[PDB]
């Protein structure tokens, strides 16, 4: 019989080297990115079709950030992975992974809505396990 | 090659630059080149 998938929940941490982090991510261009004022950016990752789970990273420099992750089913079902929260990851490096409910997209998204006066840098990477 | 929940539970307690280059090595983790994601703006 059909039935929804389980979701997992996510998992989030941090790691305290981030000056190493940003130079590591420096060193390829579309790994920054730039959130102008009261700019949200949504970064689409597909599930491999090898995929088990999705990681991430991310970090900026100067300033906090909205980060949340919701996941497209491929109008399209869009689920809740993180809920979008603030997180000082100017002073720590933002890391975590979910376990792929099926196949789809993840949607990771910088969210700088709040901010009138402030541009945002940032750094992320994601691998995928399988 | 170890199960994905393994993975998982090494990089969360003891996760590095050192540890993510070892688990690349191995496999174990296949990292998303970026220039192939999909990155949307919106205000």
């Amino acid at each position: 019989m059909e039935s929804l998938p389980v979701i997992a929940a996510p998992s989030m941490w941090t790691r305290p080297q981030i000056k190493d982090f940003k130079e590591k991510i420096q060193q390829d261009a579309d790994s920054v990115i730039t959130v102008g004022r009261g700019e949200v950016v949504t970064v689409r990752v597909p599930t491999h079709e090898e995929g088990s789970y999705l990681f991430w990273e991310f970090a900026t420099d100067n300033y906090d950030i909205g980060f949340g992750v919701y996941f497209e089913w491929t109008k399209p079902l869009l689920d809740e992975i993180v809920p979008v929260y603030r997180r000082d990851c100017h002073e720590e490096v933002y890391a975590g992974s979910h376990q792929y409910p099926g196949r789809g997209v993840y949607l990771l998204k910088f969210d700088n809505s709040y901010s009138l006066w402030r541009s945002k840098s940032v750094y992320y990477r994601v691998y995928y396990t399988r | 090659t170890p199960a994905p929940d393994a993975i998982n539970d090494l990089l969360r307690s003891v996760d590095s630059q050192e540890v993510r280059d070892y688990c690349q090595k191995k496999g174990w983790i296949v990292i998303h080149p970026s220039n192939e994601l999909v990155v949307e703006k919106h205000i």
